[PDB]
RNA sequence: GGAUAGUGGCCUACCAUGGUUUCAACGGGUAACGGGGAAUAAGGGUUCGAUUCCGGAGAGGGAGCCUGAGAAACGGCUACCACAUCCAAGGAAGGCAGCAGGCGCGCAAAUUACCCAAUCCUAAUUCAGGGAGGUAGUGACAAUAAAUAACGAUACAGGGCCCAUUCGGGUCUUGUAAUUGGAAUGAGUACAAUGUAAAUACCUUAACGAGGAACAAUUGGAGGGCAAGUCUGGUGCCAGCAGCCGCGGUAAUUCCAGCUCCAAUAGCGUAUAUUAAAGUUGUUGCAGUUAAAAAGCUCGUAGUUGAACUUUGGGCCCGGUUGGCCG
RNA sequence: GUCUCCGUAGUGUAGCGGUUAUCACGUUCGCCUAACACGCGAAAGGUCCUCGGUUCGAAACCGGGCGGAAACACCA
């Protein structure tokens, strides 16, 4: 409507960031960044709603202001920063350092990971293209833009980017027997093997990704993040590594834990 | 064949047939033709507010006697000579010429209701006080 | 631009509001059980269709049915747990044989007579509406609470009410305060 | 055929009949002792039967 | 008033805004309520603090009496407080005071009219007195 | 080939005469923004949907344009038409279908209040601004819960049963009372605390706060469907009552008042529109001899429907689900 | 608000400062049946809108008020 729109009710924001449907008609809408819109995190309620460090939304831009958090290596001072999927956040107070990573039940997490891990970010390759002056590139699922990669590196694999340096480091290809992370959809958060895929070449390419407790499932080639090989996570997995229990198995876990 | 098409490929001439067949109905003509809006002299109103023009008195059809007291009443909005009912006893003497009356219904979805000939519409309120209110003495009828 | 409230109608009117024969049965079940409003029969009827729809809605469908078995036996485990089912009836045919009596059974007002502390309902209606009587440790004065078989024991005089001990109370004070100045 | 029928008897046994004020009585209860009351009537303190029960006799 | 024992619930530390944040559980048996300042009082030798370094909101107190919950914060220094506390809760203590800016109509209407002239309008002010001296 | 940020009759020059249509084009009406959804019901379905969310159009009716990434912007300009304001008659200033409020319209719809304290947005930016928004006020649009009363003792009237010592007491009862008594909180006051940007409310709780004359609950009906009078007084085809049948012409169980009773209950009645009722829209699931309904008859397209048949049968095994001797 | 045209039984509505009556409808009354009905045979129905004067004497001569029937006005 003559142009771009800066505003986000309280009804249409994604239903992963958990929000009320009382506490005012709007969201916080999250500024234009790495990820999009409806497959990230705001800052604001990450901090306000999920670790509940901060009650008020002054509280979030008094902490912001005062150079405390730090998002993939940058200080940050923007509220509605749209951190998502491989958004590493360093809290030199507190000692913690906090990583994005989706749950098996379709939200955020709050899982913590060691200052060694923080150091490390997996990335998924989007483009692979030759540049100008011919120098090669590639782009990430974050947008970050790295030249002068390996050329074995394709499309649909994922780097493991040094956040620090902004440097390659490894590379893992996509192929059968392959540990993955699904990012998107109604079986996100989903890990497991890859065993076979039909090509399609149409569109919407399908890969039949199996869980370690021998379920299948089928999810669309752009919603897949592969994250290692067969057994052995380049990255630490969440609790529960998506073992997605049904609500049968899910009502006694909670019988046996009361 | 119970004198309908019966194919797995045969919606067309059913859905046709249908909308043809259900113009028959009273309710269907009554609503998509949207007479109410035309004919109808509140227009498809619950209520209507007019001009009292003068006191009526018509007498009852067969197997009756009385004189209903009606009155004639000019609608504001339309502007056209609509016959009222004044319901309960003794009602007459609290309407008088150029009053204003909230007309109403009379509960046969447009047509007279018994021996009353002609007239479907009751007043409710007269003046901005209810009929019911100055029977019973609970308010009375504002002077001018 | 505020998400809008939701709101919902508890009790169902019946089709036939005319008849003897069901006039006289909510009476008696109103009196018996102490209620002013036949809306309150109204509702608890309405209750019961509810679970009753949703019960059939479950037994036109094959045993080992994953749907059929979480909602079976989560709604099983609410009746039970509120008390209007026994142990022995968990068995989701019985949940379509509930009538209304059982359910009026399992109100506090009922309850509160059954323990012996009113001595008639509509004195536990009294007693309900003037905060003599608490569950647990928190005073409750709605007549439908619902006792589900847990709070049955913890049902007690509060402790901040005359006839549990306490502060003697309003009208007694201006009873003995007269008869003090008197007798002074 | 007439439209201009007399219309001076109208409200005329609304003024002939006599005046009768409602004489005061002893307040029924009301809300649930209504219903009390009326339980207390309808099966437990029943007195005429006859055949079939009545709620509101006559002078018999 | 009697028998308080004012009882702490969810506490949590953070070092981000120098604070602690836990839902206080105040049980007042016999007596209506307890006043802000009195669970301030008492909430600083728990937490082996002074009584302005403290906050408290909520304390809607539970159906049937003796019992209210409310959450609470700790503030480790008094310049802390100033910078994290918000003004509301500073000038309702002691800790500051509320200037009246008149109010929101006439600082609109004297923004309109200062949005009219182009200026700081002493010269406007001079020009318009001596033409309309007259 | 021009123009566009781009593909394109978007436009231009030339050439060909094509493109859509009974499979419902085109034209007309719309008490037509569309959808997510709402009411109603076993199922099927019908009706509604301006209205909190998403996608669109407009700033009184049209046209044109600057700036800017983004407008064909009207709380930005330019012109015309219909409106309309200030004039010391030359001239100048406007578009509330933004927040309040005013006139008119009508059956029909609120304060010319407070705050950026929350949910967010914007700027150079933590600080500032936002009738976006929130709070309060009016508010019986709709929903939830729920006061108006209960409990003892006395005067009668009972239901099992004890004495079978007469019709004596009746021990336990359930109500009727020109019987009388104790305890009980709520509505309303609110010291105070909490609430909240300041507050107003909710909750808390000092203290003050019923004995009925009291702190008073109405809305309809009592011939039938449709539960509740062969009661009293008045009226006498008059007044009037009734959604349907009907009642009233001097014996009114239907009118107008009183008594009594019942229906719902802080709710009830009425009018209009709609749904179930309606198997009176019938795909599920109507009827066509006589109640309305086979075209006079035949040919015949679109449409609908359309004979049978083409790989069976027989074994050999394996691993899963449901229960199963033995638990 | 200021100014102008009318006001007359129940409906109609005449008619005319020494004095308000008529006319149809109607309104009742004796008439018949059982109630009727038509058919009929007779008589009950106005402070002349209100007040005040002019007035021997007025409703009408005049003026004030109201009602209705028509106008123009009416930015704390």
């Amino acid at each position: 409507a003559r142009g771009p729109k800066k505003h986000l009710k309280r009804l249409a924001a994604p239903h992963h960031w958990l929000l009320d449907k009382l506490s005012g008609c709007y969201a916080p809408r999250p500024s234009a960044g790495p990820h999009k819109l409806r497959e990230s995190l705001p800052l604001i309620v990450f901090l306000r709603n999920r670790l509940k460090y901060a009650l008020n939304g002054r509280e979030v831009k008094a902490i912001l202001m005062q150079r405390h958090v730090k998002v993939d290596g940058k200080v940050r001072t923007d509220t509605t920063y749209p951190a998502g999927f491989m958004d590493v956040i360093t809290l030199d107070a507190t000692n913690e350092n906090f990583r994005l990573v989706y749950d098996v039940k379709g939200r955020f997490a709050v899982h913590r990971i060691t200052d060694e891990e923080a150091s490390y970010k997996l990335g998924k390759v989007k483009k692979v293209q030759l540049g100008k002056k011919g120098v090669p590139y590639v782009v990430t699922h974050d947008g970050r833009t790295i030249r002068y990669p390996d050329p074995n590196i394709k499309v649909n694999d994922t780097v493991k980017i040094d956040l620090a340096s902004g440097k390659i480091t490894d590379f893992i290809k996509f192929d059968a027997g392959k540990l993955v992370y699904v990012t998107g959809g109604r079986n996100l958060g989903r890990i497991g093997t890859i065993v076979h895929k039909e090509r399609h070449d149409g569109g919407f390419d399908l890969v039949h990704i199996k869980d370690s407790l021998d379920n299948t499932f089928v999810t669309r080639l752009n919603n897949v993040f592969v994250i290692g090989e067969q057994g052995k996570p380049y990255i630490s997995l969440p609790k529960g590594k998506g073992i997605k229990l049904s609500i049968a198995e899910e009502r006694d876990r909670r019988r046996a834990q009361q | 064949g119970k004198g309908k098409p019966r194919g797995l490929n045969s919606a067309r001439k059913l859905r046709v047939h249908r909308r043809n067949n259900r113009w028959a109905e009273n309710n269907y003509k009554k609503r998509l033709l949207g007479t109410a809006f035309k004919s109808s002299p509140f227009g498809g109103s619950s209520h209507a507010k007019g001009i009292v023009l003068e006191k009526l008195g018509i007498e009852s059809k067969q197997p009756n006697s009385a004189i209903r007291k009606c009155v004639r009443v000019q609608l504001i909005k339309n502007g056209k000579k609509v016959t009222a009912f004044v319901p309960n006893d003794g009602c007459l003497n609290f309407v008088d010429e150029n009053d204003e009356v909230l007309l109403a219904g009379f509960g046969r979805k447009g047509k007279a209701k018994g021996d009353i000939p002609g007239v479907r519409f009751k007043v409710v309120k007269v003046s901005g006080v209810s009929l019911l209110a100055l029977w019973k003495e609970k308010k009375e009828k504002p002077r001018s | 631009p505020r998400a809008p409230r939701t709101y919902s109608k508890t009790y169902s009117t019946p089709k036939r509001p005319y008849e003897s024969s069901r006039l006289d049965a909510e009476l008696k079940l109103a009196g018996e059980f102490g209620l002013k409003n036949k809306k309150e029969i109204y509702r608890i009827s309405f209750q019961l269709s509810k679970i009753r729809r949703a019960a059939r809605d479950l037994l036109t469908r094959d045993e080992k049915d994953p749907k059929r078995l979480f909602e079976g036996n989560a709604l099983i485990r609410r009746l039970v747990r509120v008390g209007v089912l026994s142990e022995d009836k968990k068995k989701l045919d019985y949940v379509l044989a509930l009538k209304v009596e059982d359910f009026l059974e399992r109100r506090l007002q009922t309850q509160v007579y059954k323990l012996g502390l009113a001595k008639s309902v509509h004195h536990a209606r009294v007693l309900i509406t003037q905060r003599h009587i608490a569950v647990g440790k928190q005073i409750v004065n709605i007549p439908s609470f619902m006792v589900r078989l847990d709070s049955e024991k913890h049902i007690d005089f509060a402790p901040t009410s005359p006839f549990g001990g306490a502060r003697p109370g309003r009208v007694a004070r201006r009873n003995a305060a007269r008869k003090a100045e008197a007798s002074g | 055929a007439k439209v201009h029928g007399s219309l001076a008897r109208a409200g005329k046994v609304k003024s002939q009949t006599p005046k009768v004020e409602k004489t005061e009585k002893p307040k029924k209860p009301k809300g649930r002792a209504y219903k009390r009351l009326l339980y207390t009537r309808r099966f437990v303190n029943v007195t005429l039967v006859n055949g079939k029960r009545r709620m509101n006799p006559g002078p018999s | 008033s009697d028998a308080v024992t004012i009882r702490t619930r969810k506490v949590i530390s953070n070092p981000l805004l120098a604070r602690k944040q836990f839902v206080v559980d105040v049980l007042h048996p016999n007596r209506a309520n307890v006043s802000k300042d009195e669970l301030r009082e008492k909430l600083a030798e728990v937490y082996k603090a002074e009584k302005d370094a403290v906050s408290v909101f909520g304390f809607r107190t539970q159906f049937g009496g003796g019992k209210s919950v409310g959450f609470g914060l700790v503030y480790n220094s008094v310049a802390e407080a100033k910078k994290f506390e918000p003004t509301y809760r500073l000038v309702r203590y002691g800790l500051a005071e509320k200037v009246e800016k008149a109010s929101r109509q006439q600082r609109k209407q004297k923004k309109n009219r200062d949005k009219k002239i182009f200026g700081t309008g002493k010269r406007l002010a001079k020009k318009v007195a001596r033409r309309n001296a007259d």
